[PDB]
RNA sequence: UCGGAGUACAAAAAACCCUCCGAGUGAUUUUAAUCUAGACAAACCAGUCAAAAUAACCAUAACAUCACUUAUUGAUCCAAAAU
């Protein structure tokens, strides 16, 4: 398949304001 | 000081009463309270003493 | 109890499967039940021994 | 296979000398004698309890007890009286067609499901009939003409897909025994009689269309069957070009218990025979 | 053969006969809406949760049972929910019957087809979760009024 | 409790179990707060709700409950319409 | 460098502009290492951070290693780690500008991974753990009826044998 | 006789979850008569000044100095009546918290 | 019968015809809702807290407050209202 198709589910956001701009 | 058990009925329309305590020496007692069938602050007067 | 009507195709759309005309050349036979089902059967005991028994 | 019979063969004759039950099987019970067994036997020391004049279960020692200090609230308050029906589902009537319990070939009938044993339909307890649910809708691949008394609307959607034909029908009390059990009824010697109304409760339900009442306008009925399929996502059968249409569509008269048979008729099983009225009073009562 | 006062012969004489209830009224309904053989139907039954993933799938473009503009208004609104190949998805997990999943499917459908063919649509807004993006967007461009040439 | 009738020889129940409680088939027992009608005037509304709300029993109080009634109240019942039917089961219950 | 939106490995970042041996101010008549890319951070997890690091060097590096395809479409081509380029490269270049900002999904993110990307657009989203609840009792001493639907799986109902 | 009513049961006004315990939210951490443990981070405070967790974590406890609510009178003039170099200190229950708010999950590529 | 302090010095509980205070409610307006996680306490009956979500007020609170605030209270059944 594509080689760029792995998503690789669990996904980690590090940034640390991610979460306050979310709300 | 004695006081009085009064039940007051909603002034919206539906049929909605609550009882309140008052005090014996005061005159009709008219409040605002809320009404769960209409969900808004309605005008409710004294209807009935039920209890000293 | 009727004899199951023979089907075109199995399993049968409530899962049922009839046995194997031959029977199998191991040293033990697991008869069906008398509605043409596997006796294999669960079983509660004291409310919280669970077991299963193989008739 | 049964290696105990070539074990018989040297052991010596069975016989009522040598009988033994399962251990286990029989408990042995056991008497107050003995030294431990005895001096008070299990009873206790002085009180209610060593003389056998306990107070009731509900007595707490002149405390208000539990079952009477909470208040009266209706929960089984008319129990007597609410209709009861036994599910049936889609999958266990599958179960059924698939060995041959129930032939799809013919009307299936409440008659048909208890000869069958596919249900089991006790009237003295308020039992009114079967209901169907739909919790084998996803895999029923079955053409039948199911007759119930109360049907979901996803099992007659399902039971519609394959292109059966679903009707709900109300049975009084006495007609419910009689179709439960007709040869009890048969021997009984009393002319079959008529099927009573159902109630003002239940006329709603089994005058619509939407529910396929057996009181229900016949011309309403594919109005409703288009409008389950559409909503349902699948194209309706073309039912009435089917071989079998006439078995699909065959019916059973509101005042009517039985397939061909008519009230006020007496069935003769030992002649093998039916005795029908033909005065003008009695025909009347039944056919009225 | 036998009949009674209550049979439902006397009791709807319009309709007698027997297979006036199995009939098809196709000029009842001619328009034909929905053409469920036309969409890609898919199941995944999900247990371990026990629940039939229901998918509905088919192309918005050669999708030619609604108008050109209800079919720029869905390619407009629901892109969110359109693949890549242009097939737009629609997704039931409520219950555990297919049967149910497709109906909820349907509905959808039926739903998103209503809100683009109807042109009273208002486009009414939330505020609970818009102020913030409203104050996040006026804030953006009180730093984007800059006035330079470029490029 | 006549644990043996006079007339037919068999085991009565007690009706005020009946009147006052409801049995579930997996053998709960369901009943109402005591004093849910009593003084609501004096009552916060948070307590006016714990008493308007349903409880269950213990298992001494059910087993007695059980002794008191007779096998005919322990029965599966299908009503129509009925609001505790999806409750009369028990499931995901790891003993 | 885009620090946050690594589909594969968390520890990771994707390069966006890498542009060497800038003479002074003049950006543009520099050589460019990594052909620009736009920012494509995933539908679900937004506000991503995208970093401008600026280098000042003494001597002109030359580098064939860090050097990318004229393209430059692939992500696992486009995998970078800031502190092994600052290890390879510690003794000539010292960081003297910063400018990051946030980032999250648009309209044109989608487009970004179709046409350039040439991938399906992965979705996310915020989902949260199960609420937690006690062990099942037997006999659930005075709770409310709706104890039993705490432990329900779905509101449908089964009947196992009927 | 002449000493009436001094009988009546205990409150079982106490701590509940100690140091290190683990707990869920809306656990009860500990019941008071007067201020003695005050709320600190992920920690409640009902109306009968009982303290419960409003997340799931670990307890701790520390001391920590006291601001009062300007409102306060009370606590205010004791604050205007100390002395300079003087600073309150209070016994603070605090959650810390365990488990993330969340998880970002793939769904679907489209 | 209910509450506070000591007995019972530091988690909880803990008795006496032990030593002392009290309660069987007042005043005022902010007239204080529904639904539901998880907990305290508890033989049972009862008593207590409470996150999130909902309709009305600032578009930033609603736990009614004070009198040591802790006690100011009574189960079923049965009777009455307008349910
Ligand atoms: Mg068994
Ligand atoms: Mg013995
Ligand atoms: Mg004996
Ligand atoms: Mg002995
Ligand atoms: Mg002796
Ligand atoms: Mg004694
Ligand atoms: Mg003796
Ligand atoms: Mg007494
Ligand atoms: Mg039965
Ligand atoms: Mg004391
Ligand atoms: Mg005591
Ligand atoms: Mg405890
Ligand atoms: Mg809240």
């Amino acid at each position: 398949p594509v080689e760029n198709e792995a998503v690789a589910p669990e996904f980690t956001n590090r940034n640390p304001r991610n979460l306050e701009l979310l709300a | 000081s004695k006081t009085i058990l009064v039940k007051m009925m909603s002034q919206a329309g539906t049929g909605f009463s609550f009882n309140t305590k008052r005090s014996r020496l005061r005159e009709k007692l008219t409040l605002l309270h809320y009404d769960p069938v209409v969900k808004k602050k309605v005008l409710f007067v004294e209807q009935k003493k039920i209890r000293s | 109890i009727p004899r199951p009507p023979k089907h075109e195709h199995y399993p049968t759309p409530s899962g049922w499967q009839p046995p194997r005309d031959p029977a199998p050349s191991l040293p033990y036979f697991v008869r069906r039940s008398r509605m043409h089902n596997i006796p294999v059967y669960r079983d509660i005991t004291h409310g919280n021994r669970q077991m299963t028994v193989i008739r | 296979g049964p290696r105990a019979l070539d074990l018989l063969r040297a052991l010596p004759r069975v016989s009522l000398a040598n009988l033994k039950p399962n251990p286990g099987s029989r408990k042995p019970e056991r008497r107050p004698r003995g030294r431990r067994r005895g001096r008070k036997c299990g009873r206790g020391h002085k009180g209610e309890r060593q003389r056998g004049t306990r107070p009731r279960l509900g007595f707490e020692g002149g405390q208000t007890p539990f079952y009477l200090r909470i208040p009266k609230y209706g929960f089984n308050e008319g129990h007597s009286f609410r209709h009861q029906y036994q599910p049936l589902s889609l999958n266990r009537l599958q179960y059924l067609i698939d060995l041959g319990r129930v032939d799809p070939t013919q009307p299936i009938d409440l008659t048909q499901l208890v000869n069958g044993r596919g249900v089991t339909i006790q009237p003295s307890k308020r039992d009114y009939g079967v209901q169907l649910v739909e919790e084998g809708a996803d895999t029923f691949k079955a053409k039948v003409n199911i007759e119930v008394q109360m049907a979901s609307e996803l099992a007659i959607a399902a039971i519609e897909k394959n292109g059966g034909v679903v009707t709900t029908a109300f049975y009084d009390p006495r007609s419910l025994e009689i179709l439960c059990k007709p040869v009890p009824f048969f021997l009984r010697g009393q002319p079959i009689p008529k099927r009573m109304l159902p109630p003002e409760a239940l006329v709603p339900y089994y005058t619509d269309a939407k529910n396929r009442g057996y009181l229900a306008d016949p011309a309403r009925f594919p109005e409703a069957r288009l409008e389950l399929a559409r909503k349902y996502g699948y194209v309706l059968p073309d039912i009435t070009k089917d071989e079998l249409f006439k078995m699909l569509s065959t019916r059973k008269d509101p005042r009517q218990i039985f397939f061909g048979l008519a009230p006020g008729w007496v069935v003769n099983m030992a002649d093998k025979k039916i005795l029908k009225p033909t005065d003008e009073n009695l025909l009347k009562y039944y056919s009225s | 053969e036998f009949q009674s006062i209550y049979s439902l012969d006397k009791l709807y004489p319009e309709s007698r006969g027997s297979d006036t209830a199995w009939r098809l009224p196709d000029d009842a309904k001619q328009a034909n809406d929905i053409p469920v053989d036309r969409l890609t139907i898919s199941y995944c039954r999900s247990s371990g949760k026990v629940n039939s993933k229901a998918e509905v799938r088919f192309h918005l473009a050669s999708a030619d049972w609604i108008a050109e503009p209800v079919r720029l208004k869905l390619a407009v609104k629901h892109k969110n929910r359109i693949n890549r190949s242009g097939e737009l998805i629609l997704t039931s997990e409520c219950s555990r019957y297919q049967f149910r999943n497709l109906a909820d499917c349907l509905q959808k459908l039926r739903d998103m087809i209503a809100e683009a063919s109807q042109p009273a649509k208002e486009p009414s807004r939330e505020d609970a979760e818009l102020r913030r993006s409203r104050i996040e967007n006026m804030n953006r461009e009180r730093l984007r009024k800059k006035r330079i040439s470029s490029a | 409790v006549t644990y043996f009738s006079s007339r037919k020889g068999k085991r009565k129940t007690v009706k005020a179990v009946i009147y006052r409680f409801l049995r579930l088939h997996s053998g709960l027992w369901l009943r109402r707060k005591a004093g849910y009608k009593k003084k609501l005037w004096k009552k916060t509304a948070a307590r006016k709700r714990r008493l308007r709300e349903f409880v269950f029993c213990n298992k001494t109080q059910s087993k007695l409950l059980d002794k008191m009634t007779t096998s005919f109240w322990k029965r599966r019942n299908w009503y129509a319409d009925d609001p505790y039917q999806k409750y009369q089961d028990r499931t995901n219950l790891k003993v | 460098t885009n620090l946050d939106g690594h589909l594969l490995e968390p520890d990771a970042e994707y390069v966006h502009w890498l542009v060497t041996n800038i003479p002074g101010n003049r950006v543009t008549e520099g050589q460019e290492t990594c052909p620009y890319l736009p920012p494509f951070p995933a539908r679900g997890s937004g506000f991503h951070r995208f970093a401008f690091l600026l280098f000042k060097q003494d001597k002109r590096i030359d580098f064939s290693g860090d050097t990318r395809p004229s393209p430059c479409y692939q992500l696992a081509q486009r995998t970078f780690h800031t502190f092994d380029f600052y290890k390879k490269h510690q003794d000539a270049m010292t960081p003297a500008g910063l400018a990051f900002f946030q980032c999250r999904w648009d309209d044109s993110v989608t487009r970004v991974f179709h046409q350039l990307l040439d991938m399906r657009e992965p979705v996310f989203e915020f989902v949260r753990p199960p609420p937690y609840h006690p062990k099942q009792k037997r006999f659930p001493h005075r709770q409310p009826l709706r104890y039993l639907d705490r432990y329900r799986d779905s509101h449908e109902p089964t009947y196992g044998i009927y | 006789s002449k000493n009436l009513g001094g009988k009546s049961p205990g409150k079982r006004f106490g701590i509940k979850k100690m140091e290190g315990h683990y707990v869920h939210a809306g656990n009860i951490l500990a019941t008071q008569r007067h201020f003695r443990w005050h709320p600190g981070a992920h920690v409640g405070l009902g109306k009968n000044k009982c303290l419960y967790a409003l997340e799931e974590g670990v307890v701790r406890y520390t001391k920590e100095v006291y601001v009062p609510n300007p409102s306060n009178s009370e606590a205010v003039d004791l604050v205007t009546r100390l002395p300079q170099g003087a600073v309150l200190y209070k016994t603070f229950v605090h959650v810390v918290p365990a488990k993330p708010e969340g998880t970002f999950k793939l769904v679907a590529m489209l």
